This record gives structure tokens, C-alpha cells and sequence, in this order.
DNA sequence: GGGTTGGGGTTGGG
RNA sequence: AUACCCGCUUAAUUCAUUCAGAUCUGUAAUAGAACUGUCAUUCAACCCCAAAAAUCUAGUGCUGAUAUAACCUUCACCAAUUAGGUUCAAAUAAGUGGUAAUGCGGGACAAAAGACUAUCGACAUUUGAUACACUAUUUAUCAAUGGAUGUCUUAUUUU
């Protein structure tokens, strides 16, 4: 079967392309061309080019650009004018990659932008190119062919035929969208309880005043008639007469009344206020757990919703059944995660067209055309639902409760009191002025800054005892001409600091920014503990508490102004990058597009104008491979500029004069710098590198002075290591201490996580509390200390996963969302730590194991959802699924699809080409039987699975065990015939197979598998 | 434990038709000395589903049938004819009917449940057999109401009940009688016993209703085998002569329909209608009127072959005269006030008032179209 | 009299 | 749980009143009584890094298996634990957790073959052809097809 393979051309994967009908390289099209001839004789480099230059069109053309005798082929133009001669001849077509940064005026051509790929296409090799070729002949071979030219290991820069971005590209009606997201983080407060003096409900107080300020809806194109729209404006007029006699206070005291001990929380919360002396912290925390305990529940808040719906809004405007289904549907919409959103054809789909009494139609076709009156009723009905919730529900909710989030609760959604959020609003404020932030005045900031910059808005997130402040710069000023927030300026810097970012990892200090990363260092002292010969290890682990305020403003800008890994001048280059996807190359239904194999991302890069090895003034990107499957690249027309001294002013900016506001209450930083921009991660990993690699001289010896294997990591604020001597875990954190004595910062709660026990009074260690466990836990992975594997940690219950977990779901896209979603579901975190150099066999076995134990559960509320929706009413999905069973073959075919395309990845990633396809195969069924049995057992205990859908799966796992028996069997057999010699590896997976018996059965490996 | 099940569920019945003995003949109670309204109570129910009453009942089957487990709420009971007279608060009574069953042995109760569950379902068609070889056939009753006397005189073999007909004849007394027996071993004693009796005279005439006149009692197997013969002779004799039965059924579908069924006034002709407009769009045009009517496409012009003059002419058969009247108000274009209308984008030209003479042909024909319907039905049928 | 590029989508670490 | 039909659902005072302005009273300074205005920079959506990406009509080795097996069985649902069965599918379960539960009051025709012109080209069906729709529509006419529908049966209250 189709493999994925770690090894790839260009020229056999545009072979497989229907649309390109010739794809050759440069020196065989001259050969056919009969432009140059074997006995000719070429420069050594000049011939490479030919070879490797690759050229396509989408028709043959090699008659048309055959060798005539009339005209001998002597050049005199230059380069640059034959170039000109095609652009002219290009005319209006605008979408070619030698027009990138020119246009043409008449029959002059004019250059104003910069283009990197300018130096390939004036190049000497292009020179002897066009003087080989011909100017008639070149000026049309520059546009009747894509010109690739490899500039790296597998790179491929475009420099000539219509840019490969152009491969990538009567009205039905749309229904409204319910403004749900309106809800969230309100923080305003009124006298009397009920909805904003600005709505339409407070305004009028005639259908004149109402009519003024519903001409939104009133003038609506889907009403028939003007006595439809007359109908509705008395239903409105007869709502808003009802909404003015609803008693809100009595209702909120019924159903979420406020906690009986709420005059003694706001004694507390004023004397806390108005105490000059610093609170109890202990206390502090028991009023904070006491005020997040008041939460509103799910049931009581749909209570009161509906009791306002029904005194309120008139039985006969959407009828008695749909009354109802509006009603009950009003709990699923109310108990709806956070970012999750109902839609209108939820409630359509299940109310009535004929319950509407006043609908009226001017012509009689309520008979003759029922489905024209059906959808012509659907597109009022909608508005009406539209109108009801955004205009009663949501207000509501917005006004009378403060709706949001808490800290470890993932998605979930929770509800609070406004007067409650109002105390804990001011208790929050109390505790961050006496350690962060200070009220402040317009008249000390500077005017420039003050027009130059915007200002943050603070928002506070519900925590365990405490909250957690969150800063936000996505406003913009209006006045002052300001079009773009804190973030679109500082990109360019952040482009900056991300190249810093690249020495940052491994020359001035110990920082890691990504699971790669993180592997390869694995990697390296897994071979070196395998040098070494397995002998014991120990770690330590410890974190920064509040890293982003504990850092030195004046430290910092020091660092940065006598750092030389920045340099004055910097270039930014835009370039697009085409990118092999994880697809397996089809062997030759007819419509195969560069799409379906190559994913297109936009880069930036930012390069200095020195000298440098990676001369990216050559080529114009900077990509890391891990495979040696090609890419192409085509750069872009708009450069930019940065200069050292923008930077420093922009970080002295953003160190002194933060500015903040909350309440409409104005607020600076004094600490540290804000969290939330897109610097601060690689300043704060730079700032602490600096310090962390002046404390920690002895590391750098050490593993030769007596030979003892350590390793150290940092993450942001959080810190790992592993060694193989106590006495150096003893000296790091010693070091550790020292440098966070002499630097003025500590570490999280005290605590150190250890896999031993010393005596704290030695070391001065007492206030410190060391806990002992036998298993390293670190940003949330799982690590061994015998045999060195590491695996991702899983949460274990249903109603932990579902927390995590935003179901959106659209009927147009129903099969590409689904699986989109389960493959980014499967290949999330398994992908980074799959790597055989790390687990064996076993340990990548249960690995795979419990990464699909938890994926199954994660993904299960899918179906439950995809369920809700019966597909034999949608042709799409009928005529391919028939009518009985649409739900449970489209589920099928979409659970089996996915399996396949897991194993194949998972087998790509751990075999290499080299391995036998046999050994590859059982490898894949294995899988295969693996995950298919976890399903089963899963599934085989829901009631709507519980039918026809489970003997199909049955099925399916039993073929996968007779398929991945019957390889195991005839493996011996091929190996049996001497024909093939086989490898280390090769050797080790026989071992592997013939110990587990996967001959016969499965029940050996079980156990070492499932062990948890 | 279905073996146990079973036993258990065979002394529990024997325990109810015990019991239906005894409280018709009054023998056994414990009146009020230690409450015992539970078990008059239990008694009452599981009798009122016990299998021999839905047996002669057959109704609270269905309507346990209507719930999807069977289990079935206590309220329907309080509504029984025998039951509300413990008196003495339904959200009282549920309580007490659920820990009176609590303890009970073929209702399954738990968890303070609104429903009620015998804890053996179905099985109807399995029990109608085995008592109707349990039952036995009477027929040699006299008039003489001696039913109590009955009773205590046919004390001889084991019997589960006998079912005296009230009312169906003259007077009380007067039918046949229906008696079981405890087994089919027990009817067959009863049997060996040649015409079990009265102990005074089994085999000849005596008083009373058990006067035993001529002396049929057998089972119901035999009931049956005496009817077979006689019942099946008279349900086969010979097929309904089917010549002339569509001849007799076309009167009252053809011969009177134009003034009795639809009115003549509500048939409307149409004209001019050009070839190439398919009938589905006439329809709908006359649809645009929105009354009810019957079209007939007048190809047929000889009104009675595949005729020629395809799609010409129309007919309009309204249900209604004052609905025609209306159609045609409505026919009456406002704009010009003229018998006609567009389709297909042709104006046609319609006849309000046709002559009586070609009405009633075209009603002729129109009833031939009746009759031939219910000939097709008949010829479909005659041979079954 | 016009004018970055506005989204779509929401997982797992920090 | 057919949740089939009907009705209302503690239906009654306030649990509560930020910020700002504007009054009265008191005070060794605290406070108390009453009033008015009020989402927003008019829009709200935190960021870093990495992940995936058909214009998803296109797709399975469509599936021979491990009685050491697989299925099935409880008065809602889910989460689990035990007992019993069956050999390509049916029969009869016992506990333990969470969650839905509102609640009351009033109500509750059978079935295997018939007698059936009682009605119907104005009956009913799988379809199949056309139009009206289509983002998860509730259908009109011809074609074909043959029963369908409605009563009486055979049956009846410790219903």
C-alpha cells in the first residue's frame, strides 16, 4: 500500500499533478529542444544548474520551441532588456512572479520595490542561459514555463511563470447569528436592577418612539406586507407595555437571591478597604473562597429567564408549540460553553411554519407552492428569534450578571452576582495597589508617549483563594491618529527578538522553547546515560512565582544596550513558503491540484545587512526541515526597517510609562514588564538567562572535570534538572537560591519537588518544603527514572475532559470538520514525543495506548452532538449514505478513514525507508487493531451505539486482527527465502514481535501495555 | 433464578383464585383486628391483573401494553370500581398502596416509583390455551337461579372459577355457564367422573340450574370439535354469485350523483386551451381560485381511443354550487370583468353554464368512471 | 472622491 | 416516559442599590433619611510558541473469529460492580454513585379472520416523471399499483 516516505523530489511529486501535463528539468527539455547537444561541452557548475533548475508547463511545447535553421542564435541585448521585452509583452496579466515589485507604464517598465529573487534571474546562469537560448525564444519560455531553481538542500525558489499562489483559491439565503459572545465580562452596575438605560425598553418612556428605534427590524425585507409589519409593531408595543410591570427585584430574590451572610462579606471587604495596616493573608483568602462560592447555577438562571419570557412576550407571536421549543431550548443556550454558539436553524428545524396564526400571505401560496410559503415563513421566523434573543436574553445577562471563567476550570462557564463582582473588584484592587500598581495622574506621562501609545484594559479571573489579573492591548485611540494597538507596533521588535531568539537557545544560557527542542536534549543525554551504563538518577524541581513583575527595568535595558547579539540595522523580508503536507502521494481521481499536497504559509523574517554564513540576502527565508521532502518559496515585494534605537525607545516606553485602566480608572505598572505582549516570553527568558548563566559557572565544567552526566532545562519561569550527583542537584539549587537572594525574586510556594531527601538545615534551607516523589512531573509530562521514557499526563474523568472541549459543528462542512478535528485531536501531542530514539517499543505501544484512551473520550461529545441532527433530510448526505442507517455509515467511513491515516503517520514517524514494508505493515495493523479496540470497548457500552454501529465496528477489529495475524505469519516466511539482510533495527523488532507471540493472540502484550 | 421464578409465580396465582373463591362466598377475613387492609388490597389488584380476569378482561393487558416497560401508575387503581372503598390524600395513598406491595411477591417496587410492574409479562395467548383446555363447556342449564347454590353444591372436583353470564339472556340465570378447573387433570377427572355433578344426580334430570338437561358437559376442546363441522358448513356453502354484484353497486355511485353528491351547477367548462400545456398547470390555475374542485382534461370530446384534440377543452367539477358562484366572482376578472384566464401565457376562454343535456352525459360518463372503480376493487376481490 | 489585513477558530504547554 | 389532552406553576414584595452629582440631620469626627444621571474610546473578544488543513462525489484486504470468545438480560439517563443465559440472535436480572425528576388535580379501547357498496376515478400505496424548496421541507399533478377507510362482529366489570 501507499507509504509515506522521508525522501522526496520535486519533479516526482509535480509528475503526480493532473494540471501540469510536462514537468522536466532544464537540461533534458534543451536536449528535446535539440538547443545543445551531449558532445558540447559546459562549465561544471553551469551543467549542475541545468540538471537541477526544474521547469513546468501545463501543455507540451517542446515542437513549438523546436531548433530552426533560418536564424543562427547570437545575442547583443543585455539581460535586463530581453527581461523587459517579456514583462512588456505580459501586458496586463497580473499575477506572475517577475512582476513582483515593477509595473509597466506603456512599453517602460519601472522597478520601485526590492525583490530578492532578482539576483537568480540576473545571475551569470541565467546570462548563459538566455545566450544558449535566444531572445525571441526567451522572452516566451519565461512565460509558457514555472522556473525552479534548487537553492538549498531541498528548497526550490519560483523566479518565473504564474505565481503557484493562484492554485490556491445565484445566492441562497444566510440566517442571522445570535450575538451570544455580547454576555461576557460586563462590568457596569446600576440602581435598579433591569437592562441598560440606553436600550429601546428604557427609551420610550406611542408606536412612533418604538417604530424610531426599531426601524432596524421594522423595515425588514422578508415581510410580505405593510399589515404584517403593523402586526409586529403592536407586538412590540404590547411587549415593551409588559416588560415595565415585571418586578426584577422580587424575581432575583426567588430564584438567585444573594447569600445570607452578604452584609458581614461587605463589613469585611470595607474594613478590609479602609484598614491602613496590610490584611491578613489567610483571611484575605477565606473572604475570596467565600465570595467565588456564591455562584449562580444553571438550573436557577434558566428558571428565571424563562419566568421573565413569559409574563413578557406574547403566547400568539411564534405560537404555543413553538413557545415551548423556545422555552426548553433556552437551558441548552444558557448552560452553552464559552466559546460555543447555538444556531437559528436549531430552533427551526424544530418548530412549525403553520403555528403562526397572524402570518399572512398575499398570494395563495399556502396551497399551490407550500415550500416556497414554508421558506418564505422560515426567513421571518428567524428574524423573530433573532429579534427576541438579541434584544430581551442577552441584555439581560449582560446587565444583571457578571459572566466568565475560572482559573482551572478550562471552558466552563460560571455566573456571579454583580454586587459580588463589584466587592471583589474592589478587594482585587486593594491587594494589587500595595504590590504592583499605583493610581496615576495624565499630568506625569509624558505628551508624546501619551499620543504615541494606547493604553491596556485589566480584566481578573476567578482563582482558588486568589484571582489572576489579565492585561489586554487590543484597543486602539480613536483621536490622536492611532490606527494600530501596542501588539501591530511591536510586531517588527517581535520579529526581532524572535531571531534573537534562535542563539538565545543554546549559547548564553539554558532555555528551551519548544517540544523539539525539549526532544533532541532528551535525546542527547539518553544516548550519554547510554554511554554512561544506566547508572541512578536524581531531579529537582522548582518554578519562578511571578517572573513578569520580578524583572529589573534598568537590568534589563542595560542588557539590552551592551548585548551584541542585536546588531544597528535590521531588513524584514515578506516571503510565502510551500510546505509538504502529511498526505501519501497517490500512484497512477483526476483532479489532483497542488492543494492537495502543499500547505501555504505566510513568513516574515527580519535579516542583518552583515556578511553573514546563512546569507540571507542570497535566498530571503530561513527554514528548518526534519525531513528531506522539498519545498518551494517565492518572495514578496514589501520590505521594511528597524533600527536598534526604535527598539530601546520602545522598551523604555513600555518599562516606565505602562499605562492601564479599569472602572475608567487609570493605573501604571511599577515592576517587571506587562504580560500579555507578544515580547515579554523571550525578555523574560533572556533577562533570567543572563542571570541563571552567571550563577551557574560550575555546569559548564563540571562534565569533564569528573565526568558526571547533568541536564538542565528552563521554560519561561519553570526550571528541570537531572543529574546523575547529588552533590551538584545540592550545589544548583544552593546556586539557585543565592541568585534569587542577590536578585531580589523567589521561587513558587517554597516548594521543591525532589526525588531524594537531605537535611535542609545544612544549607540554610529550612523555610524551604521539599516533597519526595519517585516520579518527575514537568509541564505537565510524565518521566521515568529507571527506564528513562517520557509520556504526556491525561486527565481520567469524563467531566474533567469535557471542560477542555468547544464543539462547533456546520451542516456545509459536516465530513471536513469532523475530520479535521479528530486528526488534530489525535495528532496534538503525540507527534512531538513519538521519537524511537527516546521509548522502544513497548513504551511507544502505551504511549499510543492512553493518548487514544483520552482522545476517544475527548472527541465521544461529537458524535453525541452530530447525533442531534438526522441526515436522510439532506440530499448531500442521502444519495451517498442512503436513508436508514445515513448516521452511522457517515460515522463509519469517518472513524475508519481517520484510524488509517493515523497509522500511516505514526508508522512514517517511527520507521524509516530503509525497514522492510512487511515490518512496516504489521507495525501499521498493529496500530491499527490497537486504537480500533480501544473504540470498541469504549462505545460498546453507549445506548445509541448500542445497535447497528457496534457489530460494524466488531467487524472492523476483527479484520484488523486477522490482517495483522496473517503479516505476522507470512513475515516468516519472506524472511525464510535469505533474499533480504537485516538491519539492527530491523533485528529488534523480530525480537520484539516473536516475544509478544503476535501470532497467535494479543492477551501477552495487554497487560504490559494497559499497565497504568 | 427463573426456576424459582416460575414456582414462586405458580403460588402466587393458586393464592389469587383461592382467594376469588373465598371473598365471593365471604368464608375467610380478618376484619379489623390487625388492619389487614394491605392484604385486601393486594388481593384486589394482582386479581384485577391476575391471568384468568384478563382473561375475561383483555383490556388492562392493552393498557399495560401501552406503556413501553409495562409498568403501569397506581392512579389508574384508584379509580376502580371495588377499590376506592378502603376511603380514608392520594399523595397519601401512593404510599400506602407502595409499602403494601413493598413486601408483595409478583410487583416489583422500588425506589418510591410512580409505576406498578408484574413481575411476569405478557404471556396472554400462552394462558388462553392452557385454560381453555382447563375450562370446561356447560350446556344443560335450565333457567333456575341456583347460582350461590351452584357453587356450594359443586364442591366435588377442583375448579378455578365459573363464569355465569348475567343479563346476556332473559332474566339472571338463563345462560350456559362457563366453568375451569384447576388443571387439566383436574377436567379430566372430572370427566372420569362421568358428567360430574351435583352429588344428588349427575347423570339425569334434575332441579335447580343444574337441572342437567340434555348433558353436555365436556371441555372446551370438544366445545370446539362438536362446532367445527356445523360452524364451517355454514362459513364455506358456496361463493356469492359475482355477475350482477358491480351492477347492483352502481346505483347509489352513478345514478344520482349530479343533484345528490355534486350539484350540476358546480361543473364549469373551459375552451380554447392550446396544445402543449400540460394539465398540472390548468390545475394550478383553477387552484389559484383556492376552492376545492375535480378536473377532468377534455380530450374526449365525444365525451364517451387516444384522442387527437390533445389538451383543447377543460372540465371543472367544484364540490360545492355556492363555491362554483364564488370561482366565479372570482373567475369574473376584475379588471375586465370577463369569463376567462391565462395559462401557460395563452388567455382561454371558459363556460360558466353548460346545457343541462350535455351535463348529464358528461355526469353519465363520470359515473361510468365510478362504476368501473368499484369494478376494479370487485373483480380484485371476487375470487378471494 | 480612496486608502495594512480582517478575519476564522478555539487545542496544549507556558 | 403514551411524558397522549388540559391548567397553572411558592407567582408574590426589595435579597439588593457601584460610580457621579445634587439635598436634610447628626457627630469630637464614624453616620443616618430622601432624589437624580449612568454600558463603551459604540462595539466586546489576552498573548507566546507548535499542531493540523481536498473546492473531502474519493476512496477498506467492505472484511475467514481470540467459547482463554462474543453477544444478550434489569421500572428514566450516565458512571461503575456481580448473577444468569444464547451460540450469529432472543428470552427472564441484583446492588452502588451522580444527574434529569417539577407537582397537583381532571381524563385514557381490545385482535385473527370475517358481514360489509358504508365511502373513495375527490381511497390508499411502494414507487417514477415533472415543478415548487432545499443549510437538517411539513407536497402537487399525471404514470403505475391495489385495496384503503368506516361500522357490526367473536364477547361479556369484584373495569
Amino acid at each position: 500500500k501507499q507509504m509515506l516516505t522521508r525522501k522526496e523530489d520535486l519533479l516526482t511529486v509535480l509528475k503526480q499533478i493532473s494540471a501540469l501535463k510536462y514537468v522536466s528539468n532544464l537540461y533534458e527539455f534543451l536536449l528535446a529542444t535539440e538547443k545543445i547537444v551531449q558532445t558540447s561541452e559546459l562549465d561544471t557548475q553551469f551543467q549542475e544548474f541545468l540538471t537541477t533548475t526544474i521547469i513546468a508547463s501545463e501543455q507540451n511545447l517542446v515542437e513549438n520551441y523546436k531548433q530552426k535553421y533560418n536564424q543562427p542564435n547570437f545575442s547583443q541585448l543585455t539581460i535586463k532588456q530581453v527581461i523587459d521585452d517579456s514583462i512588456i509583452l505580459l501586458g496586463n496579466k497580473q499575477n506572475y512572479v517577475q512582476q513582483i515589485g515593477t509595473t509597466t507604464i506603456g512599453f517602460y517598465v519601472e522597478y520601485e520595490n526590492i525583490n530578492l529573487s532578482r539576483q537568480t534571474l540576473y545571475s551569470s546562469n541565467f546570462r548563459n542561459l538566455l545566450n544558449i537560448f535566444g531572445e525571441e525564444d526567451f522572452k516566451y519560455f519565461l512565460i509558457d514555463f514555472l522556473v525552479f531553481t534548487k537553492v538549498e538542500q531541498n528548497g526550490y525558489l519560483q523566479v518565473a511563470g504564474v505565481c503557484l499562489n493562484q492554485y490556491f483559491s445565484e445566492n441562497q439565503y444566510i440566517y442571522p447569528e445570535i450575538q451570544r459572545s455580547q454576555i461576557f465580562y460586563c462590568n457596569h452596575m446600576g440602581r435598579e436592577p433591569g437592562v441598560f438605560k440606553s436600550s429601546f425598553f428604557n427609551y420610550s418612556e406611542p408606536q412612533t418612539i418604538i417604530k424610531k428605534t426599531l426601524l432596524k427590524e421594522y423595515q425588514s425585507k422578508n415581510f410580505s406586507c405593510q399589515e404584517e409589519r403593523d402586526l409586529f409593531l403592536e407586538f412590540t408595543e404590547k411587549i415593551v407595555q409588559n416588560f415595565h410591570n415585571i418586578n426584577f427585584n422580587y424575581l432575583l430574590k426567588k430564584f438567585c437571591k444573594l447569600p445570607e451572610n452578604y452584609q458581614s462579606l461587605k463589613s469585611q471587604v470595607k474594613q478590609i478597604v479602609q484598614s491602613e495596616n496590610k490584611a491578613n493573608q489567610q483571611s484575605c483568602e477565606n473572604l475570596f473562597n467565600s465570595l467565588y462560592d456564591t455562584e449562580i447555577s444553571y438550573k436557577q438562571i434558566t428558571n428565571f429567564l424563562r419566568q421573565i419570557i413569559q409574563n413578557c412576550v406574547p403566547n400568539q407571536l411564534l405560537g404555543k408549540k413553538n413557545f415551548k421549543v423556545f422555552l426548553e431550548k433556552l437551558y441548552e443556550f444558557v448552560q452553552m460553553k464559552r466559546f460555543e454558539n447555538q444556531k437559528v436553524l436549531d430552533y427551526i428545524c424544530f418548530m412549525d411554519v403553520f403555528d403562526v396564526e397572524w402570518f399572512v400571505d398575499l398570494k395563495n401560496q399556502k396551497f399551490t407552492q407550500k415550500r416556497k410559503y414554508i421558506s418564505d415563513k422560515r426567513k421571518i421566523l428567524g428574524d423573530l428569534i433573532v429579534f427576541i434573543i438579541n434584544k430581551i436574553v442577552i441584555p439581560v445577562l449582560r446587565y444583571n450578571f457578571y459572566i466568565t471563567e475560572k482559573h482551572k476550570e478550562g471552558s466552563q462557564i460560571f455566573y456571579y452576582r454583580k454586587p459580588i463582582w463589584k466587592l471583589v473588584s474592589k478587594l482585587t484592587i486593594v491587594k494589587l495597589e500595595e504590590e504592583n500598581l499605583e493610581k496615576v495622574e495624565e499630568k506625569l506621562i509624558p505628551e508624546d508617549s501619551f499620543q504615541k501609545y494606547p493604553q491596556g484594559k485589566l480584566r481578573i479571573i476567578p482563582k482558588k483563594g486568589s484571582f489572576r489579573p489579565i492585561m489586554t492591548f487590543l484597543r486602539k485611540d480613536k483621536q490622536k491618529n492611532i490606527k494600530l494597538n501596542l501588539n501591530q507596533i511591536l510586531m517588527d521588535s517581535q520579529l526581532v527578538f524572535r531571531n534573537l531568539k534562535d542563539m538565545l537557545g543554546q549559547k548564553i544560557g539554558y532555555s528551551v522553547f519548544d517540544n523539539k527542542q525539549i526532544s533532541e536534549k532528551f535525546a542527547q543525554f539518553i544516548e550519554k546515560w547510554k554511554n554512561k551504563g544506566r547508572p541512578q538518577l536524581y531531579y529537582v524541581t522548582l518554578d519562578i512565582k511571578k517572573c513578569y513583575d520580578s524583572i529589573d527595568q534598568m537590568k534589563l535595558l542595560n542588557f539590552f544596550n551592551q548585548s551584541d547579539l542585536i546588531q544597528d540595522t535590521y531588513f524584514i523580508n515578506k516571503y510565502l513558503l510551500f510546505q509538504r503536507n502529511k498526505r501519501p502521494l497517490l500512484q497512477i481521481m483526476d483532479n489532483i491540484n497542488f492543494p492537495y499536497y502543499f500547505n501555504l504559509k505566510e513568513r516574515q523574517i527580519a535579516y542583518s545587512l552583515y556578511d553573514d554564513d546563512d546569507q540571507i540576502l542570497q535566498k530571503g527565508f530561513k527554514e528548518i526541515q526534519s525531513d528531506d521532502r522539498p519545498f518551494i518559496v517565492i518572495n514578496q515585494d514589501k520590505p521594511r526597517c528597524i533600527t536598534k534605537d526604535i527598539i530601546h525607545n520602545h522598551l523604555k516606553h513600555i518599562s516606565q510609562y505602562n499605562v492601564i485602566s479599569f472602572n475608567k480608572v487609570k493605573f501604571r505598572q511599577k515592576r517587571g514588564i506587562p504580560q500579555g505582549l507578544n515580547i515579554s516570553g523571550v525578555l523574560c527568558s533572556f533577562y533570567f538567562g543572563k542571570l541563571e548563566e552567571e550563577y551557574t559557572q560550575f555546569l559548564k565544567n563540571a562534565e569533564q572535570v569528573n565526568g558526571s552526566i547533568n541536564l538542565l532545562m528552563r521554560l519561561t519561569d519553570d526550571y528541570l534538572f537531572i543529574s546523575d550527583s547529588q552533590q551538584n542537584a545540592l550545589n544548583l539549587i544552593v546556586q539557585l537560591q543565592n541568585c534569587a537572594n542577590n536578585n531580589g525574586f523567589m521561587f513558587n510556594d517554597q516548594k521543591i519537588t525532589t526525588n531524594f531527601q537531605f537535611p535542609q538545615e545544612d544549607y540554610n534551607l529550612e523555610h524551604f518544603k521539599i516533597s519526595v516523589q519517585n516520579e518527575c512531573q514537568w509541564i505537565g509530562k510524565s518521566i521515568d527514572m529507571n527506564t528513562l521514557e517520557i509520556k504526556s499526563i491525561q486527565k481520567q474523568t469524563q467531566q474533567e475532559i469535557n471542560q477542555t472541549i468547544n464543539v462547533a459543528i456546520s451542516i456545509k462542512n459536516l465530513k471536513s470538520q469532523l475530520k479535521n478535528k479528530l486528526r488534530s485531536l489525535f495528532l496534538n501531542q503525540l507527534i512531538d514525543y513519538f521519537n524511537p530514539n527516546i521509548n522502544s517499543f513497548e513504551g511507544l505501544c502505551r504511549q499510543l495506548y492512553h493518548h487514544s484512551k483520552a482522545t476517544v473520550m475527548k472527541f465521544y461529545p461529537f458524535m453525541t452532538k452530530l447525533f442531534q441532527i438526522d441526515l436522510k433530510k439532506s440530499k448531500q448526505y442521502s444519495v451517498q449514505y442512503g436513508k436508514e442507517n445515513t448516521n452511522e455509515n457517515f460515522l463509519k467511513d469517518i472513524l475508519y478513514y481517520t484510524v488509517e491515516d493515523v497509522c500511516k503517520i505514526l508508522c512514517y514517524l517511527q520507521f524509516e525507508d530503509e525497514i522492510n514494508s512487511n515490518i512496516k505493515e504489521i507495525f501499521k495493523n498493529l496500530y491499527s487493531w490497537i486504537m480500533w479496540d480501544i473504540i470498541v470497548s469504549y462505545l460498546k457500552k453507549k445506548k445509541q451505539f448500542k445497535g447497528y454501529l457496534n457489530k460494524l465496528l466488531q467487524k472492523i477489529r476483527k479484520s484488523r486482527f486477522f490482517y495483522l495475524k496473517e503479516g505476522c505469519k507470512s513475515l516468516q516466511l519472506i524472511l525464510s527465502q535469505q533474499k533480504y539482510q537485516l538491519n539492527k533495527k530491523e533485528l529488534e523488532a523480530i525480537e520484539f514481535i516473536d516475544l509478544n507471540n503476535l501470532i497467535q493472540d494479543i492477551k501477552t502484550l495487554i497487560p504490559k501495555i494497559s499497565a497504568k | 433464578q427463573f426456576q424459582d421464578c416460575m414456582a414462586h409465580i405458580t403460588e402466587l396465582n393458586f393464592k389469587r383464585n383461592y382467594q376469588n373463591l373465598t371473598e365471593q362466598s365471604s368464608s375467610n377475613n380478618v376484619v379489623a383486628e390487625e388492619l389487614d387492609i394491605k392484604e385486601s388490597l393486594k388481593l384486589q389488584m394482582e386479581y384485577y391483573f391476575c391471568d384468568t380476569n384478563l382473561t375475561h378482561d383483555s383490556y388492562l393487558r392493552g393498557i399495560i401494553s401501552k406503556s413501553p416497560k409495562n409498568c403501569v401508575d397506581i392512579k389508574v387503581f384508584l379509580k376502580f370500581n371495588k377499590i376506592q372503598q378502603i376511603l380514608k390524600s392520594k399523595k397519601d395513598l401512593i404510599h400506602l398502596i407502595r409499602d403494601s406491595l413493598k413486601e408483595s411477591k409478583i410487583l416489583k417496587v422500588k425506589m418510591d416509583s410512580l409505576k406498578v410492574k408484574r413481575r411476569f409479562p405478557f404471556n396472554l395467548e400462552q394462558a388462553l390455551k392452557n385454560s381453555k383446555q382447563r375450562t370446561l363447556y356447560i350446556d344443560f342449564l335450565p333457567p333456575k337461579c341456583s347460582k350461590q347454590t351452584l357453587v356450594s353444591i359443586f364442591g366435588n372436583f377442583r375448579i378455578i372459577n365459573i363464569n355465569l353470564p348475567l343479563q346476556k339472556n332473559s332474566q339472571l340465570c338463563q345462560g350456559f355457564a362457563f366453568i375451569e378447573f384447576f388443571s387439566e387433570e383436574e377436567a379430566n377427572q372430572a370427566l372420569i367422573t362421568k358428567n360430574s355433578s351435583i352429588p344428588k344426580e349427575l347423570i339425569l334430570l334434575t332441579e335447580k340450574k343444574i337441572g342437567q338437561g340434555s348433558i353436555r358437559i365436556i371441555t372446551y376442546k370438544k366445545w370446539q370439535e362438536e362446532k367445527q363441522s356445523f360452524k364451517e358448513l355454514s362459513k364455506n356453502q358456496n361463493e356469492q354469485k359475482n355477475k350482477n354484484m358491480n351492477q347492483s353497486r352502481k346505483a347509489s355511485d352513478e345514478f344520482v350523483s349530479i343533484d345528490v353528491e355534486i350539484k350540476q351547477n358546480c361543473l364549469i367548462k373551459i375552451i380554447n386551451i392550446p396544445q402543449g400545456t400540460l394539465k398540472a398547470e390548468v390545475v394550478l390555475a383553477v387552484r389559484h381560485l383556492g376552492y376545492e374542485f375535480y378536473c377532468d382534461y377534455i380530450d374526449e370530446n365525444s365525451n364517451q381511443l387516444n384522442d387527437l384534440l390533445k389538451e383543447g377543452q377543460a372540465m371543472i367539477r367544484f364540490q360545492n354550487s355556492d363555491e362554483q358562484r364564488l370561482a366565479i366572482q372570482k373567475l369574473l376578472n376584475h379588471n375586465n370583468n370577463k369569463l376567462q384566464i391565462e395559462i401557460r401565457g395563452q388567455i382561454c376562454d371558459v363556460i360558466s353554464t353548460i346545457p343541462e343535456d350535455e351535463e348529464k352525459n358528461y355526469w353519465n360518463y363520470i359515473k361510468f368512471k365510478k362504476n368501473e372503480f368499484r369494478k376494479f376493487f370487485f373483480m380484485k376481490k371476487q375470487q378471494k
